[PDB]
């Protein structure tokens, strides 16, 4: 399966502080300038190497010069527009890498927001954009005015402009504070100054006004930004729906739209084999030869081989077959309920396919929404799932799958996952381990394993709330292959005479559990090592 | 010179260097004349030259299906004292793509006068060469004034390819259906949509004028939908409002052809916005039903491929099998 | 090695034709249908195994060395259409009559002679020798109870056959009063460890359970890989990874030379256009075009940019099972079992981990790298306890379920939707409809229609017949049955839910 | 009435009622003339009439690729006292699909006489209606007996498409390229494929015989690829071998057409394979180069759509732009 999207682009303005305070050092943490550079580089790398149509502008504030269209003398000073709205390229990446330098001045970030708004308003008149976004990378360590505030908000609601904020610190509450410092890992309210607190209050007020309580979820830190897909959250697009009718019998039909919820992301481009010197594909010929079953080197024509099928110990030639004969004439695209069954009967290990579908009611259909809600709630109440037949179109091979209810506070739907046929099941037999005298663990070994499992827990219960918190959610972590590939490609494009750089530290940090688990597990691991003999075979 | 009428059917054919390889044999056949004003010789015995002229006509005529020559040659001698029209050259073909011709091959050509004259109320033809003319035209053998004019006459029946059809509109007037566009104002397209996961309609039918406006006539349930009189500005609008089961298709993508082609007029120039023809009288509905039936009959043998593209990422492609018929309408 | 050898031994005594019910499958028909199903499964799976069918207890004989009451219907060869048809000749009441006419159905036999004939069948094959096994279909638990001399010879011959290397499995069928294995067998059948002492199958009564038992004891388990599970850099155990589910694809056509029909190799060569010649692997480079910019990498660098960790499974921690979502499915799961042949002591640690993970209801979150130079994926090892049905068939193997977890890039955005709730009356009507259409789901209840149609056409062609009769798909809902069951509830649900205008 | 020359070009055209909605406008335009028997306006006045004439010529002609109309419009009035013959100063065009015409629309038709006479060796045409004649021909305006005769003259240049062309095989025999399958055996196809995520080869040239055998000619690397003599039994396997040379795509799927349509023919049956044509001489390579150059020259405006289906999960559809030419190789 592949993702098909609408075809709408977005305009994104990156507002970056380059002021004096965004250069301070500390023995163990990078300066906020470098972290903002890393986040911006990651965003632009993904935009460039995926060949998207989104247009990106870059506005620096805190610079030593002034190149903004609102200067007018003694106003909006030290704000430069380093790049206007256009498709990103390698020149922008080189500029981010080794052309943009820290400044020696300070600028109000609300004036920078005004300049970014002006860029969005006056540079999108001739073009079409479905989303307008501003990402602000600041540290909130400069004096600011509050006069224009209200006007700002009004504009942000008149022109429909979204905002995201990135800061050197997080927005956690009662975090409790806590070897070497690691960036990008999963694991400081007293470390900020009063001006930072005032800036944080104003940022919170703007975010609450624009969106609400959920707006507080759109304030991130650079460290957590490097290990999430948050910078792409407001410019992502969903797939084109699959329209059909859920049929229970031949008299009940519900108009439904299906969307792809899970689908593996793959590299879009491959590597082309080219000549060493000319660096062109035309200097390479790939010809296949069917050299019989020996080295006779007999000339073979393309029509000499007639092809055929195998049915065990016999061969049915292609000359005795017809295209119309072996063709399963499908009845068409369908979504039909074969039956309802207990949820315990359908197990997870039998899930098949390479996609998960979410089924909603058809857009602008109140009756369909009511009917689908009734079906979902009945299934949830009775603890049952619908075994259904699924056909993508009149050419796709029909499959049998399971649809189960999915109720949330903001939406409700069905979830479709494929199920196996008889031919896909392998009936192996394995020896029982619990009933084995040869491999029966002792009590001490069981105690050691219990201690190991206790010390390596990745969850924590909330304080008298019965809520489980995940200390290592891997589902929010991006695939490291894409960032590593982008880094290597950019390094090759900008440093042709250099070897590929090593893997960045923050990728390793985000691929590893918190250091607390590793610290806790050291002693039970030693006990397990001293209790379980493990000798390699000497064949 | 291929003389073509308004119906595309050849009427007059003049040859100069085409029968020079046959005249000697034809004269050798001619000597068996003994005091006959207009002699007739059956060619059931000497049918070789019949085959030779058949081969020549097959080679030098366009869009030929069958040539049925008659096995009789009529030799006529013309003297300085003669004047003939027969004044009764009226004859209506029974079918559409078939025609009977008279073939005159000159044996002894007059040196000065007495050519053959062919009449038609848009121009007149006078010729003194090997001629082949339909039986629907009045002809004159002009009064020769010197020598003698000895000619040979064959009878020819030719059936061409079926590029012409007739449909009855009312008692008085009928309508002509043509496979190709030439001075035709209206085009009917019978469309079968290839299987796509977004398309919920199999077959449709539209009428398009040169302005590009489209009127839906049939949706595989008959011609009932033409009663609603749904008119769209183009074919993309017809697809947007007809073949998609969801609510707002225009919000998801836009349909266009990447080669600037039209479903009916190909790479032509659409006119400015004009009124679109719609059926008002029961005769119009009967004609529309007949046209839809005929188009459905031929939809499995003749059709072409049309492609529409939706600006998705990746782009979506819709494939249509189109059967087109071009026609005119009375004022 | 590579070609497994399996011999189907079917008893031809009188009691195999007694059916205790007028509408029931006789044991002989059960055995014939099971063998036919095994042949069809082998052909569909494209498994190059050797199968033989031998009848003992008949009045006619066809064995090589002249022995009485032993008929070798089919010797060792690959499955085919003609053998399947010949087996089909014996199915049903007419098939029973045909078999009782071509052969006998009552005689005196010696198990020693039968096993000797089967051993000679094993010897006659010269292609490959690996995994020889004899499956006995019978419902007589005391074959030589009145002849101790024959019983001792049978025990001795079974012992020597077992020392040679041939496995002996029993497929005992239903008997009046129960089947007693301890009476005469347990001195012939192969027993390894304790899996054939207390975990032995029960007597078969139907076709489905007998088929499952036959396929369970004849299919050798093949491991995709033998990785290393590392609790840390020092404690490393050896495990095997299996695919208990795998999509069945329609076999692609093969290319055959015109001279007879022979498989032909498909070689690939690289030519440098006019110069020609086999281009050296170091004479080529890899390129990628972005806009108007060309990026050039060597093949080794292309492999290096994909390299994160060494192959194996690296433990990251332990997570409660409630934190794993059913709608986060990415790709089919795998199965993890201990492997004692590589690291000694792996089974004990594996068993302890399985017991404790089942007790505490935790899954092991690990990092997975299948091969060299492959980026990692986060996986969850979910503990899985052994489950047996009433027939003592292992429906669930003990071990770990390797569940693939999605990355952030594999999760797609959903469009905004307004939550529309349904009144309790509509939900109640829907509950009534749902209950009226309730059925039991089994993992082996549906067959792929395209595969079945393709192989039916192939079988019809290989037998030189015409196009086969189409069969009704079993994955298509029975609309009429559902409509009759639902009755009027659909109309009332539509009245409550669907507005009259639309 | 349509008149064509031997090469296929159109030389004369006779209009019955085509110029009726413009005669009143032209008459109104000629009210603004004071004492001028022959007067030329180099203004066009309102360009609406020029656009109307351009559209009429576009619709009621054949294979028109472009139309150019001069701005000057002449008007000529004739008296029963003066008339003479005006030859054309041997105007010869340069390119073989282009001709300049003179168009005459009658503002006042004489009662007697006043007929345009065109001289050609095959015959002479005398007409009294609106006409359009090539500037190559020689013409005369006959004397008027009764009444007056006023006509309008415009200069129009049009370009055509040359449905049939010629390729010089040698110094003695040159063969003819036809756009229709009727009577032809060999077919050259120039195939282009649009953007796709599984296609890496764009252009392929294939020669197909009536038995379905296909031979590669060009794949944008030149014509030398015809030296290897890659002969196959269908276009799908040709596409798999050449256009789908990817290692993963080798043992992946197959290509087929769901409508049972071939590239060379639509529904015509395939005869049993007898022989495959192959260039054996030296001038055949020049032949192939000329054919490829002509096909590439005309590939930006003349093409049709072809559809193939690949059996993947889900199955995919591939669209090809094809330019087809038909010919018979003399033996």
């Amino acid at each position: 399966p592949h993702m098909v999207r609408s075809g709408n682009k977005a305009a994104v303005v990156l507002c970056m502080d380059v002021g004096f305070t965004m250069s301070n050092s500390i023995p163990g943490i990078e300066s906020p300038f470098e972290q903002a550079k890393k986040v911006i580089t990651m965003f632009v790398q993904r935009q460039v190497f995926a060949e998207n149509k989104d247009e990106i502008a870059l506005v620096l504030f805190g610079t030593d010069g002034t190149d903004n269209p609102l200067s007018g003398g003694d106003q909006y000073q030290n704000i430069t527009v380093h790049r206007h709205l256009m498709l990103p390229d390698f020149d922008l990446l080189e500029d981010i890498e080794s052309k943009i330098q820290p400044g020696s001045q300070q600028a109000d970030f609300l004036d920078a927001l005004i300049v970014s708004m002006d860029v969005i308003q006056h540079e999108t008149i001739g073009k079409k954009f479905e989303k307008r976004h501003i990402e602000i990378f600041t540290d909130l360590s400069s004096r600011f005015s509050k006069s224009q505030l209200d006007i700002i908000i009004h504009s942000l609601k008149k022109c429909d402009i979204s905002l995201q904020f990135f800061l050197p610190f997080s927005l956690g509450k009662e975090d409790g504070s806590g070897g070497p410092f690691r960036l990008g890992g999963h694991g400081p309210l007293k470390g900020i100054t009063e001006q930072q607190k005032e800036g944080l209050e104003i940022v919170k007020m703007v975010m609450i006004s624009l969106e609400g309580e959920d707006g507080l979820d759109e304030i991130y830190s650079f460290s957590e930004s490097l290990r999430k897909l948050c910078v792409f959250k407001k410019i992502e697009r969903h797939s084109i729906h699959w329209p059909c009718r859920l049929t229970i019998g031949s008299n009940l039909s519900i108009r439904i739209a299906a969307y792809k919820s899970i689908l593996q992301e793959r590299v879009k481009k491959t590597w082309t084999v080219v000549d060493a010197k000319t660096l062109k594909k035309e200097d390479i010929q790939k010809e296949t030869v069917y050299c019989l079953n020996d080295d006779d080197e007999t000339e073979v024509l393309k029509e000499d081989i007639i092809q055929g099928f195998r049915y065990g110990s016999d061969i049915v030639p292609f000359s005795k077959v017809d295209e119309e004969q072996m063709k399963y004439k499908s009845e068409g695209k369908c979504f039909s309920v074969l039956g309802f069954c207990k949820s315990s009967q359908v197990q997870r290990r039998f899930f098949m396919g390479n996609q998960v579908l979410k089924v909603f009611a058809a857009r602008d259909d109140e009756a369909a929404a009511v009917a689908l809600s009734s079906l979902i709630h009945a299934l949830d109440d009775l603890d049952m799932v619908a075994i259904v037949r699924y056909a993508y179109d009149k050419r796709a091979n029909p499959q049998v799958g399971v649809a189960f209810p999915h109720i949330k506070h903001n939406y409700e739907c069905l979830v479709y996952v494929q199920l196996p046929f008889m031919e896909d099941l392998r009936q192996y037999m394995f020896s029982s381990l619990k009933n084995s005298k040869k491999y029966a663990p002792t009590e001490a070994q069981l105690n050691a394993v219990d201690a190991l499992i206790d010390s390596m827990s990745l969850a924590k219960k909330d304080e008298k709330t019965d809520t489980l918190e995940d200390l290592f959610p891997t589902t929010k972590i991006p695939n490291p292959r894409f960032q590593r590939l982008f880094q290597c490609l950019l390094h090759r494009a900008l440093h042709p005479r250099e070897p590929l750089p090593p893997i960045q530290q923050h990728i390793w940090n985000m691929l590893n559990p918190p250091a607390e688990v590793t610290t806790k597990s050291q002693i039970p691991l030693s006990k397990i090592k001293t209790l379980f003999p493990l000798i390699e075979a000497k064949k | 010179m291929d003389i073509y009428d308004d119906k595309g059917l050849q009427t007059i054919k003049l040859f100069n260097n085409e029968f020079d390889c046959i005249r000697n044999d034809i004269r050798e056949l001619f000597k068996h004349v003994t005091d006959s004003d207009s002699i007739q010789l059956p060619m059931e015995d000497n049918s070789d030259i019949i085959e030779n002229i058949r081969k020549i006509l097959y080679r030098r005529l366009k869009n030929v299906e069958c040539v049925d020559i008659d096995s009789t040659i009529t030799f006529m001698k013309y003297d300085p004292n003669d004047d003939n029209k027969r004044t009764c050259s009226n004859w209506v073909p029974l079918t559409n793509n078939y025609m009977e011709y008279c073939l005159v091959i000159y044996l002894e050509t007059p040196i000065c006068g007495g050519k053959i004259k062919l009449y038609h109320p848009t121009g007149n033809i006078k010729s003194d060469k090997d001629i082949m003319f339909a039986k629907t035209l009045d002809f004159k053998s002009k009064k020769v004034l010197t020598g003698r004019k000895t000619i040979a006459v064959l009878d020819i029946s030719v059936s061409y390819n079926r590029s012409m059809t007739t449909i009855h509109y009312n008692d008085d007037v009928d309508i002509d259906i043509h496979t190709d566009k030439n001075g035709k104002e209206l085009c009917y397209c019978y469309i079968t949509i290839d299987d796509h996961y977004l398309v919920d309609v199999e077959t449709i039918g539209v009428i398009v004028n040169r302005s590009g406006k489209c009127l839906l006539v049939n949706n595989h349930l008959g011609i009932g939908i033409v009663k609603d009189k749904r008119i769209s500005d183009s074919f993309g609008d017809v697809c947007m409002d007809t073949i998609f089961d969801f609510s707002e298709a225009r919000e998801l993508f836009s349909l266009t052809n990447d080669d600037n082609r039209n479903i009916a007029w190909d790479t032509d120039k659409l006119d400015d916005d004009t009124d679109i023809w719609t059926p008002v009288t029961e005769d119009d509905y009967k004609f529309l039903s007949r046209l839809v039936l005929y188009a459905k009959s031929q939809s499995d043998t003749v059709f072409d491929y049309y492609v529409l593209t939706g600006d998705t990422e990746p782009p979506t492609v819709f494939i249509f099998k189109v059967t087109r018929f071009y026609f005119n309408m009375p004022k | 090695s590579g070609r497994d050898s399996l011999i189907f031994l079917v008893d031809a005594s009188k009691a195999m034709f007694e059916s205790q019910s007028e509408d029931e499958l006789t044991p002989f028909d059960m055995s014939i249908q099971c063998i036919q199903s095994v042949y069809i499964s082998k052909i569909i799976s494209s498994d190059r195994d050797l199968l033989a069918v031998v009848f003992y207890g008949t009045e006619k004989d066809k064995n090589s060395v002249n022995f009485k009451n032993i008929y070798v219907l089919q010797e060792l060869d690959n499955p085919g259409a003609k053998r399947i048809l010949e087996l089909d000749q014996f199915k049903g009441q007419q098939g029973q009559k045909r078999f009782q006419d071509m052969m006998g159905h009552g005689s005196d036999y010696s198990l020693s002679e039968v096993l000797w004939v089967c051993a000679n069948l094993f010897s006659d094959v010269q292609f490959k020798m690996s995994h020889k096994r004899i499956m006995l279909f019978t419902n007589e638990d005391n074959p030589h109870g009145n002849d101790s001399a024959k019983a001792s010879r049978a025990r001795t011959k079974a012992g020597d056959l077992r020392d040679t290397g041939i496995f002996l499995d029993l497929m005992h069928l239903k008997k009046p009063g129960g089947f007693d294995i301890s009476l005469f067998y347990r001195d012939i059948i192969s027993i390894a460890e304790d899996e054939d002492l207390r975990v032995h199958f029960e007597e078969s009564s139907k076709l489905e359970d007998l088929l499952r038992k036959v396929r369970a004891k004849e299919t050798r388990k093949r491991a995709l890989s033998r990785l290393k599970l590392k609790l840390n850099k020092d404690i490393v155990i050896s495990v095997g990874i299996y695919n208990l589910v795998q999509k069945a694809l329609k076999p692609p056509p093969i290319k055959l030379y015109r001279e007879t029909n022979e498989p032909v190799k498909t070689k690939t060569r690289t030519f440098n256009t006019s110069t020609g010649g086999l281009l050296l692997p170091s004479d080529t480079k890899r390129s990628q075009i972005y806009g108007s910019r060309q990026i050039i990498l060597e093949k080794e660098e292309t492999e290096e940019l994909k390299r994160f960790d060494d192959p194996g499974l690296m433990l990251m921690g332990f997570k409660p099972l409630v934190l794993l979502k059913k709608h986060h499915y990415l790709r089919p799961s795998l199965f993890v079992y201990p492997e004692e042949s590589l690291v000694i002591g792996s089974s004990t640690l594996f068993s302890a981990l399985l017991i404790k993970c089942l007790e505490k209801e935790v899954a092991a979150l690990c990092r997975y790298t299948p091969r060299r130079n492959i980026p990692p994926y986060f996986v969850a090892l979910v503990p899985q306890e052994e489950e047996l049905d009433d027939q003592k068939i292992q429906v669930t193997p003990p071990g770990f379920q390797l569940v693939f977890l999605p990355f952030a890039d594999d999760k797609r955005k959903m469009p905004f939707t307004e939550k529309i709730m349904a009144t309790p009356e509509q939900v109640g009507k829907m509950k009534a409809i749902v209950e009226k259409l309730r059925f039991t789901y089994r993992s082996d209840s549906f067959e792929n229609p395209v595969l079945q149609q393709h192989f039916r056409n192939l079988e019809a062609l290989a037998l030189d017949l015409m196009e086969p009769e189409q069969a009704v798909d079993l994955t298509l809902p029975k609309v009429e049955a559902m409509n009759k069951r639902l009755g009027s509830l659909v109309d009332e649900f539509k009245e409550l839910v669907y507005p009259p205008d639309y």
